[PDB]
């Protein structure tokens, strides 16, 4: 009987006897309302505030390892000539030699190769990526991380080997860093739409097969079930 | 000064009658169903025998068909997990049909004279203004 | 104080920073956990680290002066084509992603995203009361109903 | 003066300036579609409730 | 709530039908019952073949106040 | 189907089955529709 | 002259009805009026011959 009510059920139960069985049913049922009526609510709260959670994170990962026991396998892309290349083929040669079917012609054809399923991941300049970030027609997933950078290095002007007129402009673009300009520069450079300013997510529960879990919980029982029915046979000895 | 743009669609989730993921709101919880009657029959048989759906959809369904409750409690500890089953994919549905109409909607439109979108041109967007005018 | 003090637009605010200034990192530090100082301004690489340890402060985001860290060497020694090499080498092989995973983002509490849409469901006192009364009170008023039951 | 970055290959011939832009190594990841939780609400409620 | 008149009120030709192969008044008791999500004490029709429309209800009813529960938090937060 | 009256009742707001009886006047009834709605 | 008329703030309020149709739901229901009938003689053959 205390179950039926609780998980909000009408099972075909019998009441106890008698009017003074009555009462505490009815402090049972007044907790049952209070208690469906919160869960259901806290679940409400916790299923429109949590954030999508970036399947792949770093380098170091094994999707980004010897992709072996996946089904078709994950595709690096990255643009042959520069400096990525020379960086990564000095710490991982066989992620290169794997990734060496996978060139790109182009940042807008990466761009391209990425909205038509043909590649999975790319690789380039952090830079670019952040400004090509803000600039799709449409604002979803980007980067991995936030801005969780490899190597970190910046940019620069190459100049003349020891020539005189490298320390007046380091004094010079320091002058600028003191002077607050590039923020003042800011209007050309990298800012966008779509910056991570919501963090949003809705979803079409196609992915509601995680219930496995609870799948989980309901063929646990159907062990217990044949469990207890094994132990169904200790009156053949008492 | 401002600037004019025009309002998209967005619709209701009115198309979704009683099917927010019909895809997955699968037909295998009816397996599921059927099995576990089969399972209360085979728990209550060899320790009520064909009506044990006609129980389960009572369950499920918050109908309370005439019905007895199984006489082993092999079946009882089975029965107490699929009411709190049914009871999770009711609430799961109550909070999932509150999320789409508690959601918004993307693209947020332009702000302004600061907006990359219309600050820095590009073929994907068209400016105008009368001529001659004081614009 | 010198890039307040370089900035024009700002001086004012210079004017306003001349009577509260500290003297260390940690003093300022436990006075806003003091309440005693509202805000705090300084360097990024130490109130990212302070904001995962000593578990009560937050950032707030956007950044004003962006450098680095760099070696202060004497003018014109003769490993300032070294250091300048090396650095750029341990940037290269992984050592400085070692260094800093070993060191700075070793502990991390929560990130403040301010989600409230979280258990803390611990206590359930007032709720689990009316049926701690209810076991308690019923069996008086079920011993009043057969004192009535006896008499009529 | 353009995009170029730094590394210690190129910097044996050329000498630099300042750094001027923080950059790096990144990887643009697909723009997948959302998920939930792997798993229903079943944290802590069942440490006490 | 126009249509849930006229949607309930058509089951009383399935209900004499199973009486002639409990309505007079005792069909619109039971069928307000379980769309208002109550456990009121409530004879069910007679025989198997009158347990198919009540089946039918109830996947009405759980569909009908899990709607309005939502659409009511969805009106009350904006 | 006098005194059980409020034992019916308690029983309509708190989704408590309690054995218990309909009331035989449609004029009840009436009433209890708009209850349970309530 | 000027604020005269107005349609609704567009202040995109999704919260509002337009459930105007209902149509996918109520089908249930419309189609088990007509096949319980069917099923129910169905059942009556089987009740007829055994």
């Amino acid at each position: 009987l205390l179950w039926g009510l609780v998980f909000n059920n009408s099972v075909p139960v019998q009441n106890p006897k008698g009017t003074t069985s009555k009462i505490m049913v009815s402090v049972w049922a007044f907790f049952a309302v209070i208690f469906l009526a919160s869960y259901t609510a806290n679940l409400a709260a916790f299923m429109i505030q949590e954030e999508y959670v970036d399947q792949v994170s770093g380098l170091s990962d094994k999707k980004f390892q010897r992709p072996n026991d996946f089904s078709p396998p994950f595709r690096f892309g990255t643009v042959p000539n520069g400096s990525t290349e020379r960086n990564i083929r000095n710490n991982y040669a066989e992620m290169h030699a794997y990734m060496g079917k996978f060139n790109q012609r182009g940042v807008d054809d990466a761009l391209l190769s990425l909205k038509t399923g043909k590649l999975d991941a790319f690789i380039y300049d952090a830079a670019v990526l952040n400004y090509m970030a803000g600039r799709d027609e449409g604002c979803k997933l980007v980067t991995i991380g936030s801005g969780k950078v490899f190597a970190s290095t910046g940019y620069g002007i190459a100049i003349q080997k020891d020539s005189g007129w490298k320390r007046q402009v380091d004094l010079a673009i320091l002058q600028l860093f003191g002077d607050g300009e590039m923020e003042e520069l800011e209007a050309l450079w990298l800012t966008g739409i779509c910056h991570n300013e919501k963090n949003e997510v809705m979803s079409s529960q196609l992915d509601i097969d995680n219930m496995a879990g609870v799948f989980y919980m309901l063929g646990a029982a159907m062990a217990l079930s044949l469990i207890t029915f094994i132990s169904e046979h200790l009156f053949y000895w008492q | 000064l401002t600037i004019l743009v025009k309002k998209e669609i967005p619709r209701s989730t009115l198309d979704s009658f009683m099917q927010p993921f019909q895809s997955t709101l699968w037909l295998l919880v009816g397996l599921s169903v059927h099995v576990v009657a089969v399972m209360l029959y085979l728990l209550d048989r060899f320790s009520t025998l064909s009506s044990a759906m006609w129980f389960s959809w009572g369950v499920l369904l918050n109908s309370g068909i005439g019905e007895g409750a199984p006489r082993s409690f092999s079946a009882r500890i089975l029965g107490m997990v699929w009411a709190g089953f049914a009871m999770i994919i009711v609430a799961s549905y109550t909070a999932n049909l509150a999320a789409f109409l508690v959601l918004d909607r993307p693209e947020e439109r332009i702000t302004g004279i600061n907006d990359p979108r219309l600050r820095n041109p590009s073929d994907k967007f068209i400016y105008a203004t009368v001529k001659q005018s004081s614009v | 104080d010198i890039y307040f003090r370089r900035q024009v637009e700002l001086s004012t605010m210079y004017r306003h920073m001349e009577k509260h200034n500290y003297e260390s990192a940690a003093e300022a530090i436990q006075a806003v956990r003091d309440n005693k100082l509202h805000a705090f301004i300084w360097d990024s690489a130490v109130l990212e680290f302070e904001a995962s340890q000593k578990c009560d402060l937050v950032t707030t985001g956007e950044l004003f002066f962006r450098s680095g860290f760099g070696i202060g060497m004497r003018k014109d020694s003769p490993w300032k084509q070294q250091v300048s090499l090396s650095i750029l080498k341990s940037h290269e092989n992984g050592f400085m992603e070692d260094l800093d995973k070993t060191w700075v983002r070793y502990q991390e509490c929560d990130s403040r995203s301010n989600a409230p849409a979280t258990l803390t469901c611990e206590n359930m006192a007032g709720v689990f009361m009316l049926v701690a009364g209810g076991i308690v009170a019923g069996i008086f008023l079920i011993f009043i109903e057969i004192a009535y039951k006896s008499r009529a | 003066v353009g995009s170029l970055t730094i590394n210690e290959e190129r910097s044996e011939v050329v000498d630099f300036s300042v750094p001027f832009i923080e950059t790096g190594i990144s990887v643009m990841v697909s723009r997948s579609n959302g998920t939930v939780s792997p798993s229903a609400f079943l944290e802590p409620f069942s440490a006490c409730v | 709530w126009v249509m849930m008149f006229v949607m309930l009120l058509i089951v009383s030709a399935v209900a004499v039908f199973v009486f002639e192969y409990v309505t007079i008044g005792k069909a619109i008791w039971l069928l307000w019952g379980l769309v208002f999500n109550n456990s009121v004490p409530v004879q069910n029709p007679k025989g198997t073949t009158s347990k198919i429309m009540v089946s039918v209800w109830a996947f009405f009813a759980v569909i009908f106040l899990a709607s309005y529960t939502a659409n009511l938090a969805a009106f009350m937060i904006q």
